[PDB]
DNA sequence: ACCGGAAGGGGTAATACT
DNA sequence: AGTATTACCCCTTCCGGT
């Protein structure tokens, strides 16, 4: 298991939850205000590698990608087995600025490229923190983090759904592919 | 190109470094209880405008201010000191109010300078009370640009209330935290009995002060170690946690740990117990779990399988797994620039003397300022007595200089007074202000007499110190967190 | 839970991030020629008081101020920009005066930040000239506490005199530095010929400005790449180093490289030469060494054994080891929040319009201030006309409000005028001050007339801009470090 | 026979001295902070630090028994340190490392100490200011270490930087 | 393969004492 | 080996253009 993982206590996959959060200060703040029975925190580091651009042999040596794959438990590509999944709820919790919105899209594209059935089965969720009472998740303490985000009784989560596969396949390659002219044209068209 | 020796260079360099570390790096101060880094950080936060009546400010600004103006050292150590001063589990009375992720009792590290914010606490503002009234000395900094104080006023006994700990070259210092409410009684006894000998003062102070009061509650076993520490200045105090026995629906017994001794890690405790359980140690444990929630506190569950009825397992935990530890108190402090080992009465008397000196200096400064203001106001009212002639002479003058000369030669008034004479505002010419001047002069000439009377009698100074300390203790007070039992 | 879908979230997140990067992260503003980080650092250093008149201050203080108040980002990206703005080999005209180890053209890092000090330069003062006179708009920062400018006055054309370079999401920008005098001539022509169309203005500004002037001296071959860059916005500019042939007493021939093209690493050049010599296929080379002393400058020595008469080795060095390189000029800027590629005439006209708007706003602010100031002097002289009656009324009163009402009823004045009369000092009641008030009123009226006349005719604003720019250019200005040769 | 070695701490002062030196007859070696106390740690422990190995590799001579002075690479080893109290500690640690390992290298006169002008160290001085004060062979002033008594020096070293704490405290208090 | 704004994080030493 | 002030330092990713 990854050395930065803080595993939960319950051994039943149907009730556990895994939280993927950028940085270490946010992870340390969340570790104090979490329910140790059904919540595990996995702190990443920096920005994720772009799987859509790099080759397979390069993304298989990144420490963060290997740690995520080990923590999730399932295989990758054709070796994916849904029965080996450890957490039935993988929740992405990042900051509210543009850098967080980019780390989130990198993680989502990684999960779509490698573990598409996870998105297909709706095991992936997104967590939104409060705006103002806050420019980062590291400025919050345990009590405020619990009272708004991690409390199962009072919280709001978003479920990512996949209806059309071809549209997602083309859009991911357009937005995060090697080509630049198509990306620039898309950005200019969608700006207005 | 000079033939120097190696012994001389070695001795000179090592002696210089050792003296610098001993006097200005690690050992605390008897009068204030703060190391130079702590004092510089507190003064930088006070002067820069970070106060409890203002919103929180980023710790980066205060750290940079301290690093630039006052403390010419690294940033990591300054930030570590700032974070430590704001941790409730490390300081009995915190001196910094922090917002953010400031750390955990376990192995979790605090966040970076960019995220956490910090300001002063209401108890910390009592340390810097009346610092601009020439209460303490000032010295230039390393580059000779600005001035910094040599010691804070320290209106409350921070050294004993918060303890101390440091490592120097050839020396070490360890002082346990105490309770402010019981230190107040000792200080009052010292103030009221200034003609007491050493033995009587020591006996009375040790009677009034029971023992240390660690911020993490816990337990203290025995009473010989505290007596040895207070009588001499070096002694061991036995500290112990609390264990609670509970059962379940199926009748399986359990052990609940909710408190741990001072300066004992939480993750290290759990790890050591787990490893010794995996190896052949203790007598019997089924499994160990941690349920220390944020809203619950500390709760460590230990499962005894079938036997021992949770009687000898507690003793094994006490004697094996750091559930009972020792504090090696050794009270070392710097007096007039020299390290020394002191008893309780020595610290009490030194603090009382410092408070008396601060009070005397403040009274003298206030008296001088009031006297100068009274002189100015008396000259002003003497001018006001002849307002028609004054305005007639002022109007018929070529320039300000001749008007000032005529004012000097007419009213028998020297300089400074004449400048305030010419600095009248017409708004202050109505009869209301012409009587307000009389009222102000009447008030000031009585304030001067009151201040002179205060300065003339030491009993007034002692009463002032007693009243202020009593008010401070009444506003900020705490109970005995640590319970002391017999052997 | 909410079914947020996958396409909408992806599009929203990536579009938001890309737009933020394109607008406020990489591309510079045409009017000011500064990225947001540079503008925030300059404003923080100007407001904190780090001015050329005052001594150097620690860079940690400036970084902390910029990060806490204006820039909500990491400290590395702030200090890196701060140390890059003070590097002579990176900026044609530095905007920061830095003391300490600020880096080297090779692989030496810039000192950490606790050893280096920084302050503003005279050029940055001209950049921040008259910023408090409502010349530019202000917006609140991220936390809404204070206000920060959205654009600096930029009294001199920083964008073309310093160049730019940046990478964004979907585009990139690169603009080479120019010469100040040549830009000044083009701006003067544009000011004097405001009615010219695009083609004539472009031809004139291409005639006045010859080509880029990199801070590292060097060389440039051809005249078509600069023409393409100025006419279409994209071009390729070829740069070349300076090599000299020398001979020793024995007779061996050596090549001395004394200048290198823009943004070429000194150590990587020697490393590449050595590796290519070891691998062969380059030429007959004896050895390569660096004799670049601090007091000598760049000096790279290459030895050729016996052949080539030091002629084809030069061509091989041109063709294989980066001694001759290319610059992909692509002028991209932000106009009114939109990224566009512009020619030279556009970049001149936009700056001219910005200067005219700044001058108009400053003149309007000064006129408003003078108009509001004249009222107090008019009230003061009106009171001076009946000074004796005013003084008698003031004396015969019980409260200041009664005096205010009496003065308003008597002198027929506003509340502000009566207040100014009341807070008039006695020292201003002599004859000299009585005449000084009249002189000040006359001068203020004359200044109001002059300021109104300035706004009356637009033909004076162009003259004012020309005079200020001519003074700025005559104060600071260098010559063509990079010389243009033929093919 | 003419080259000189300058030992400094940190890459900031190291680069500052590198860019303002005479490259013909001057070499600069930067370190990474305080040195491991050789007198306290075991021989195996000190022989594993990545900085002591760098020092021995730079000097080129052997250590202890296998010491040959004919393999010396620089005939002038100059210890450069900041003027603060820390600069008086790191240097002294080095003054132990040369005494314990390369003992016959000191009494021959191959070790010198520089005197920076009185800044908080060499990391603040730029390239130009480091020439006319400490590195110019015609302007610089150095101090040469000499050995007179061997037993006295050894006993002083053991007392000052040994494992006994009470003796060191008594010596510090007495002097 | 760098050029420049951005995200994030670990590891060697001194010095005492239990 | 762990408490607390001190000294110093590097290594992954994103985003184009040649
Ligand atoms: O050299 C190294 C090698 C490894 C390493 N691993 C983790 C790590 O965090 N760091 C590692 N490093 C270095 C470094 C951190 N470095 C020093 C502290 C600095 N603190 C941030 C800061 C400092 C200041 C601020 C604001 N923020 O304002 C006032 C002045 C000082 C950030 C960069
Ligand atoms: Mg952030
Ligand atoms: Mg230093």
């Amino acid at each position: 298991l990854p050395g930065k993982l803080a595993d939960c206590r319950s051994t039943d996959p149907r009730k556990s939850e895994l939280y993927v959060v950028e940085g270490d200060s946010a992870g340390g703040s969340a570790k104090s205000g979490r329910d140790s029975m059904f919540q595990a925190i996995l702190p990443l580091r920096g920005k994720i590698i772009n799987v859509e651009k790099a080759r397979i042999d390069r993304v298989l040596k990144n420490t963060e990608v290997q740690a995520i794959i080990t923590a999730l438990g399932t295989g990758i590509h054709d070796e994916f087995d849904i029965g080996k999944l450890r957490y039935h709820k993988i929740v992405l919790m990042a900051d509210a600025d543009v850098d967080g919105q980019h780390i989130s899209t990198l993680l989502l594209t990684l999960l779509f490229r490698f573990m598409r059935p996870l998105i297909e089965n709706g095991h992936v969720f997104l967590a939104q923190p409060p705006l103002y009472k806050y420019k980062g998740l590291g400025e919050m303490d345990a009590k405020e983090l619990w009272e708004t985000t991690m409390d199962p009784s009072v919280r709001v989560l978003r479920q990512v759904t996949l209806d059309d596969a071809a549209a997602a396949d083309e859009l991911f390659s357009i937005l995060m592919g090697e080509d630049v002219d198509a990306r620039r044209s898309f950005i200019t068209r969608n700006a207005k | 190109i000079e033939p120097v020796d190696i012994e001389q260079e070695m001795q000179r360099s090592y002696i210089d470094y050792a003296m610098s570390v001993i006097v200005g790096r690690a050992l605390p101060e008897v009068r204030d209880g703060l190391k130079p880094v702590h004092r510089r950080v507190l003064y930088a936060m006070f002067d820069s405008g970070f106060r409890p009546d203002r919103s929180h400010a980023k710790s980066a600004r205060s750290v940079a201010e301290t690093m630039g103006n006052y403390h010419p050292h690294g940033d990591a150590s300054i930030y570590d000191s700032l974070v430590r001063m704001a941790q409730p589990w490390s300081l009995r009375y915190p001196l910094v109010d922090g917002q953010g992720n400031f750390g955990s009792p376990g192995n979790d590290p605090p966040a970076a300078m960019r995220y956490t914010e910090a300001r002063l606490t209401p108890l910390a503002m009592e340390m810097l009370r009346e610092i601009d009234e020439e209460t303490v000395d000032f010295i230039p900094n390393y580059d000779g640009r600005v001035q910094e104080p040599t010691v804070l006023p320290s209106r409350f006994p921070n050294l004993l209330a918060n303890g101390s700990g440091g490592i120097a070259v050839g020396m070490a210092t360890n002082i346990p935290p105490h309770n402010l409410r019981e230190l107040a009684d000792a200080v009052f006894w010292a103030l009221e009995n200034h003609d007491a000998d050493e033995e009587e003062t020591l006996a009375a102070v040790m009677g009034r002060v029971k023992g240390p009061d660690f911020p993490t509650a816990g337990l203290i076993v025995g009473s010989q170690g505290t007596a040895d520490a207070y009588k001499t200045g070096r002694g061991s105090i036995r500290m112990r946690g609390v264990v609670e026995v509970e059962e379940d629906s199926r009748g399986r017994t359990s052990l609940v740990i909710t408190e741990l001794p001072y300066q004992v890690n939480h993750d290290n405790f759990i790890t050591s117990i787990a490893e010794q359980v995996r190896d052949g140690k203790l007598a019997g444990i089924s499994n160990i779990e941690d349920q220390s929630s944020d809203r619950v506190g500390l709760r460590i569950v230990i499962e005894i399988k079938r036997d021992a009825v949770a009687k000898v397992v507690i003793n094994n935990l006490y004697k094996h797994t750091q559930l009972q530890t020792s504090f090696g108190a050794n009270m070392l402090a710097i007096v007039d620039g020299v390290p020394r080992t002191l008893r309780l009465d020595q610290l009490i008397r030194y603090y009382v003397d410092h408070q008396l000196d601060v009070i005397v200096r403040r009274t003298t400064y206030r008296l001088r300022k009031a006297n100068e203001r009274a002189h100015i106001l008396r000259g002003l009212v003497k001018a006001l007595d002849a307002l028609d002639e004054v305005i007639a002479l002022i109007r018929a003058s070529e320039t300000v200089d001749i008007a000032r000369a005529g004012l000097i030669e007419l009213l028998d008034i020297d300089e400074i007074q004449a400048q305030a004479i010419l600095d009248m505002q017409l708004r202050r010419l109505a009869a209301l202000e012409r009587q307000r001047i009389i009222d102000d002069l009447a008030k000031i000439e009585a304030e001067i007499a009151d201040l002179e009377d205060i300065l003339a009698k030491p009993e007034r100074q002692r009463g002032i110190v007693r009243d202020e300390l009593a008010e401070i203790v009444d506003r900020h007070g705490d109970d005995r967190r640590t319970r002391i039992i017999a052997i």
